[PDB]
C-alpha cells in the first residue's frame, strides 16, 4: 500500500481540527496528529500463521500474511525538523 | 425581509425569519444610500442569523437596514455575448458600451468535471522563449505557473506568452485580472483594441482598488466564462493575472468569519479553497483549456504555504529569481528550479531531453563551485573546473532574450526563436564549439548566429 | 632566476591572502544579516503560536 | 503627493489592529496590510477627459487630470526582501 | 523487586514518548501551552517519573534509558531537561552515523559522573 | 549564597503562572519574570555601619555586613541572548 | 472619603470598582492603605461597569479584596524646581536619601502633551559643550537627542559629569539624571562620585531601582522629564540624562504583558513606537528654551535591526562611541572620532569651515588607519615621504583630541580646560594646513587649545 502525501492527510486533519475549534498545538497542528499517523501505520504488519488460521476459522492454514506500507512525505527545504516529518 | 444586525469590515450579519433562512452562497441585496449592494451568504449561524460578505464598499451601512433575499447565487453572463467586453465580478459591464446581449447566465459556484471526463494530451506547444520551452516546455491543454516575487517579470513574461500563443492560436481567450494594477488592465485593453484582436477576448477585472469580496469572487467569474467556452467544445486560453490575490482575499476575511488562524496566520481552509478553484481549470474530452497563471511569492519565500500549495496543482512551473533579475538577465528564469511534466524523453525525444539535463548538470556544478570561488577566487580551481565555469557563464548569458514587450524597456528589437535553434545552440555551447567567444557575445542574442555576429564586434 | 621567482611567489601569496581576508569579511556580514532575520522570525512565530494557543 | 514613511503608517495600523485582537500574519502585520496601502496609492492616476467632463458636470472639457504619488519606505539593513517593502 | 532487597536492571525503550503523550493530552486538559508546544508541567512530570528510579539502602536499580532527540536538536526542552537526571549520558550523533562508523558515540559530548 | 540553576526557578515560576492562567510573554515566561530575579538578586548587598547599628538597636556598632550571591545560569548552545540569560 | 473598593489582585495588577458616576479617568492616581503604609495605583484602563484597572506603584503583597480606595483626581504629581537640585527621589517624587522633606514650591503632573507646532523654536543652534572631540566631530544641537554607545571602563560617567559641570558653569543651565532601572550599588557609587566632584548641587537625581515593580521603572523617565520641563520653563537650557532607554522599552513590554495586550514583532508591545515618541517628542527646543538629552543605548544582540534599536535610532540626532582601544592609548576622553557621527554636521547647519575641518580630520584618520596596516605588514621603509607626512600629522591630530577635564583633576593632576568651538576649529584647521607641523607630537597631548600647545612646546 502506497499512501501518497501523508502530509496532505495531516493538512486536511488540521483544517477539520481548527474548524472544530480544538486548541492548536505546535505549528498549528493538533496534538493528536502523531496518534493519527501512528495508528494508521501500525496496521502494516506481518502476522503469524496462527492469527491467520483463527481469522479464517481454519479455511487457510500454515500461511503468513503481510501488509507493506510506503508512505510519502514532502519536506519544504530538506527541513526534517517540521512537526509532521 | 432580513435585518442587518452586525457590520464588521467586509462582513455583514443578517437575521431572517427562521422559516425563510437563505441557503449558502445565496445572493442578498441591500440598498446602501444611493446604490445597490449585493451580499453573498457564507455561513448559517444559529437562530436565523446568516453571515455574508459584501460585494462592494460596506461603509455607510447601518444596523437595521431591510435586506432582500434573492433566490439564487451570483449568476454571470456567458457565451459569445461576453466577447470583446470588460465585465465586473457581478457580471456587469464595466466598459462604457451598452448592456451585454446575454442569452444565458451561469452560477459562478460549480462542481469540477468528473474523473471519467478528463482527457490526456501530449501535444507540445511552442513558445518564442528559449529558456521556457527548453527547460520547462508545456503542452496544449496544460497548466503553466509563473512563480516570482515582486517586480521580477511575471506580467512581462505572461504578455510575451499572450503575444505568441494567443495570436498563433485561433480560438477564444479569457483574461482574468485578479487584484492587480488597474493601469495594466487599461494598457492591455487598448493594445488589444489597437490590434483588433479584442473581439476574441473576454476580460474580467477585479483589480486591487476593489474591496475584498470582489477580489475573492472574480476568479470564479472568469472560470465560469472559460467553462462556458470549453463546454461548447472549443479550445480556449485562460490567463489569470495573479492567483495569489484570491488566497489573500480569503485571508483578509477569514478572521472576521470567526475561523481560528493557521500556520503563518492563513485561513485553515487554504488548501481546500485553492483546490476547488484550481480543479475547475481542466481540459476535458469535450474541450480543452490552456492556462497560464502568475503566482506572486510573498517576501520571495518559496516555502510559504500559498506558493507551496500552488506547486502541486500545475503541470509546468517557471520560477523567477530576484538574484538573476538583479544581474539584468531577462527573463529571470531559474533553470535549476523550473521544471515541467513534459520534460520526458518519450514526449520531447532524446536530443531535447539530453540537452536539458546537460544544461542542468553544468549549472548545478557551477553552484557547487561558487562557494569555493567566493573565498579563494577562481585561480585555485582545477583546469577542468575552470572550463565548467567558463561554459556555465556562457549558458547563463545565452538564456537571455529580447522581448517585443521589452522593446520599450531595452530599446532593442524583440526576437522569436524556434526550438531547433535553442537545442542546437545549447548543445554547441556544451560541446565547446564556441569556447573561443567572449561571454558578452551571448548576452541578449536571439540565436547562436547572432552570438557569433555580436562576437565579431565584441 | 630561481631566487627572483621565489620573491615573486611570496609577493603574489601576500596579495592573494589579502584579497581572501576582505572577501571573508564580506561573507560574514551577509551571513549575520541572514541570521538576525532568522532569529527575529523564530521568536515572532513561536510567540504567535503561544498567544493563539490561549483559547 | 509625497507620503513620508508609509512604513510608519503600517506600524500605526498594526498598533490599531493588535489592540483590536485581530490575528496577526507574517511578522506581526495583519493580513489587511496589503489592502491598506493598495487602496491609497491606487487613487493616484491619469484620468481621461471623458471622466473629467462627467465629474465636473461638463464645466471642464478636454483636459486630463492627474495625480502622481511618491511613497517612501524604509528598509532595515538595506533588505529589499522584507514583507512591507 | 527493589524493596524485596534484590538488585534489578530496568530498561526503558524511550522516555521521550511519555512526555509526548503528556503533550497530547495537555491541550485537551485545558492547560495553556508553553515553549515549543510542550506542556507547562514538563519538568514536574519528568522529575516525578525520574526521582523514583534510584538505588536505596535496601536495593539497587540500574537503569538504561533511550532518549529520542527531536531532529538531533539537543536544545529541545525534553532532552535538555532529561540531561539533569542521569549519571552517565551517551550521545549518539547523526553526524558520525552518516559516515557509517557505528556505535556512533560522540566522545566530545558523552560523559559520566564516574570518570 | 549560591543559587544553583536560577533557570530552573524561572521554569518553576513559568509553570505556576501558566497554571494560574496569567498572560504569557516571550518564550511563554510571564511578564514579570525580570522582576523575579531582579528583586531576588538586589538583596545581595553590602550595608553601611549605620544601617547595622540602627537594625541591631546599637548592639553592633563598628561593623558593616554583606551578602554575596553567586547565581548559576545554564545556556543551551552558547545562546546568551535567550530571555532568562 | 474613599469611594472605591479593590475587587481583584493578580500580581501587580489591581482592579478597583467605583460608583457608576465617579470612575477615575485614565492616567489618574489612586491610593490605598496597605496595612501601615500608603500604596499608589495608576489607572491604565476603564472597564465597563465602574471597574477600573491599575498598576501598583509599589509592592502588591498584603492587599485584600474590599480595601477602601481614594481617588486623587490628578495624575501622579511630582515636586519641581530649585528645591530638587542635589536630591534623590523615587518615581513618586519622594526623597530616597535621608535628607528630609523637599522644600517644594509646585507639583506638576508627569503626563503632558509635547510642545505644539507654534511653540517650537524657529532656529537650529549648537550646544557648545567645550569638549573638542564632541564639539568638532559630533556636534550637539539644542533640543537634540544624543546616544552613548560605549561599554564599561571607557569613561562614560566621567564624561557625564564633565557635561553636567560645563552646562552648569559655562552656560547657566541645570541637569536632570533619570536612573531607569539602575543597579543600587552603581547609584550609590554615582551619588558619592558627584559629591566628591562637587557637581551634586548642579544636578537633580531621580532613581528607579531594578528591585522596583515594572510601573515604577516605566514612569521614572517621565518624572525626570517633567522636572526638566520645569527648568526649561524658567528659560534655561537643560540636559536630561537617561541611563538606559532600552530598559524603558523593556518596562513598557513588561507592563503591556501584565495587562495582557497582544504582543508585536519580536514580542515587543504593540505601542512601542508611540511610547518612544511620547517620551522623545517632549525633549525639544521651545521658543522659551531647550532640553537636550544624552541617552545610554544598548543593542539587544548586537542586532541593529531589532525593533528597540530601530525605533530609538529614528529619534537620535548624534551618536558618540566610546572605545577601550583608545583608552589603552591613554587618550581621554576616549571617543572614537570615526564611528561617532552627528547629523548636524552639514554645511547648511554648522557652516563650511566646520564641515571641511571635520571632513579633513575624518579623512586623515581613515588614511592613517589604512597606513597602519602597511606599517605592520611591510614596515616604515615602504612608506613614502607624503605618507610619512600624513602619519606624522595624524598622530598630532589624534593627540590634540585629548583634553583635561575639571572633574578628572584628581587623576591627571592638571587643571581642566574649556575650549570654544572657534578655537578647536582653528586648531585642527591649523594642524591640517601644515602650520604647527614642526612641534613635537607630545606638545599636543592633554594641552587644551593650540595657543597652549605652542606654550607647551617651548618648554617640552
Ligand atoms: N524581458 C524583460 N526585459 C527587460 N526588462 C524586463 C523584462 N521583464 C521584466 N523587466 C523589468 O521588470 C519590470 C517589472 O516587470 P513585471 O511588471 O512583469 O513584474 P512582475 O513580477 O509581474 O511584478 P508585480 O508583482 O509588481 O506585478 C519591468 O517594468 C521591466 O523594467
Ligand atoms: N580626563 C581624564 N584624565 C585621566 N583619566 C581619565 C579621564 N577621563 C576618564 N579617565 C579614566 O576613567 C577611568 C574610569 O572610568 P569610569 O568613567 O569610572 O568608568 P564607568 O564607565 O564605570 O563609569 C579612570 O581610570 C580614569 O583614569
Ligand atoms: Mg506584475
Amino acid at each position: 500500500i502506497i499512501y501518497d502525501d501523508l502530509s496532505k492527510q495531516a493538512v486536511a486533519y488540521r483544517q477539520i481540527s481548527l474548524l472544530l475549534r480544538r486548541p492548536p498545538g505546535r505549528e498549528a497542528f493538533p496534538g493528536d496528529v502523531f496518534y493519527l499517523h501512528s495508528r494508521l501505520l501500525e496496521r502494516a504488519a506481518r502476522v503469524n500463521a496462527e492469527y491467520v488460521e483463527a481469522f479464517t476459522k481454519g479455511e487457510v492454514k500454515g500461511k503468513t500474511g503481510s501488509l507493506t506500507a510506503l508512505p510519502i512525505i514532502e519536506t519544504q527545504a530538506g527541513d526534517v525538523s517540521a512537526f509532521v516529518p | 425581509t432580513g435585518k442587518i444586525v452586525q457590520v464588521i469590515g467586509a462582513v455583514v450579519d443578517v437575521e431572517f425569519p427562521q422559516d425563510a433562512v437563505p441557503r449558502v452562497y445565496d445572493a442578498l441585496e441591500v440598498q446602501n444610500g444611493n446604490e445597490r449592494l449585493v451580499l453573498e451568504v457564507q455561513q448559517q449561524l444559529g437562530g436565523g442569523i446568516v453571515r455574508t460578505i459584501a460585494m462592494g464598499s460596506s461603509d455607510g451601512l447601518r444596523r437595521g437596514l431591510d435586506v432582500k433575499d434573492l433566490e439564487h447565487p451570483i449568476e454571470v453572463p456567458v457565451g459569445k455575448a461576453t466577447l470583446g467586453r470588460i465585465m465586473n465580478v457581478l457580471g456587469e459591464p464595466v466598459d462604457m458600451k451598452g448592456e451585454i446581449g446575454e442569452e444565458e447566465r451561469w452560477a459562478i459556484h460549480r462542481a469540477a468535471p468528473s474523473y471519467e471526463e478528463l482527457s490526456n494530451s501530449q501535444e507540445l506547444l511552442e513558445t518564442g522563449i528559449k529558456v521556457i520551452d527548453l527547460m520547462a516546455p508545456f503542452a496544449k491543454g496544460g497548466k503553466v505557473g509563473l512563480f516570482g516575487g515582486a517586480g521580477v517579470g511575471k506580467t512581462v513574461n505572461m504578455m510575451e506568452l499572450i503575444r505568441n500563443i494567443a495570436i498563433e492560436h485561433s480560438g477564444y481567450s479569457v483574461f482574468a485580472g485578479v487584484g492587480e494594477r488597474t493601469r495594466e488592465g487599461n494598457d492591455f485593453y487598448h493594445e488589444m483594441t489597437d490590434s483588433n484582436v479584442i473581439d476574441k477576448v473576454s476580460l474580467v477585472y477585479g483589480q486591487m482598488n476593489e474591496p475584498p469580496g470582489n477580489r475573492l469572487r472574480v476568479a470564479l467569474t472568469g472560470l465560469t466564462m472559460a467553462e462556458k467556452f470549453r463546454d461548447e467544445g472549443r479550445d480556449v486560453l485562460l490567463f489569470v493575472d495573479n492567483i495569489y490575490r484570491y488566497t489573500l482575499a480569503g485571508t483578509e476575511v477569514s478572521a472576521l468569519l470567526g475561523r481560528m488562524p493557521s500556520a503563518v496566520g492563513y485561513q485553515p481552509t487554504l488548501a481546500e479553497e485553492m483546490g476547488v478553484l484550481q480543479e475547475r481549470i481542466t481540459s476535458t474530452k469535450t474541450g480543452s483549456i490552456t492556462s497560464v497563471q502568475a503566482v506572486y511569492v510573498p517576501a520571495d519565500d518559496l516555502t510559504d504555504p500559498s506558493p507551496a500549495t500552488t506547486f502541486a496543482h500545475l503541470d509546468a512551473t517557471v520560477v523567477l529569481s530576484r538574484q538573476i533579475a538583479s544581474l539584468g538577465i531577462y527573463p529571470a528564469v531559474d533553470p535549476l528550479d523550473s521544471t515541467s511534466r513534459q520534460l520526458d524523453p518519450l514526449v520531447v525525444g532524446q536530443e531535447h531531453y539530453d540537452t536539458a539535463r546537460g544544461v542542468q548538470s553544468i549549472l548545478q556544478r557551477y553552484q557547487e563551485l561558487k562557494d569555493i570561488i567566493a573565498i579563494l577566487g577562481m585561480d585555485e580551481l582545477s583546469e577542468e573546473d575552470k572550463l565548467v565555469v567558463a561554459r556555465a557563464r556562457k549558458i547563463q548569458r545565452f538564456l537571455s532574450q529580447p522581448f517585443f514587450v521589452a522593446e520599450v524597456f531595452t530599446g532593442s528589437p524583440g526576437k522569436y526563436v524556434s526550438l531547433k535553434d535553442t537545442i542546437r545552440g545549447f548543445k554547441g555551447i556544451m560541446e565547446g564549439e564556441y569556447d573561443h567567444l567572449p561571454e558578452q557575445a551571448f548576452y541578449m542574442v536571439g540565436s547562436i548566429e547572432e552570438a557569433v555576429e555580436k562576437a565579431k564586434k565584441l | 632566476g630561481v631566487v627572483e621567482n621565489l620573491a615573486s611567489e611570496q609577493a603574489a601569496r601576500m596579495v592573494a591572502m589579502k584579497a581572501a581576508t576582505d572577501n571573508g569579511g564580506s561573507l560574514i556580514k551577509e551571513l549575520q544579516l541572514v541570521y538576525n532575520k532568522a532569529r527575529q522570525a523564530s521568536i515572532t512565530q513561536e510567540l504567535t503560536e503561544i498567544v493563539s494557543g490561549a483559547a
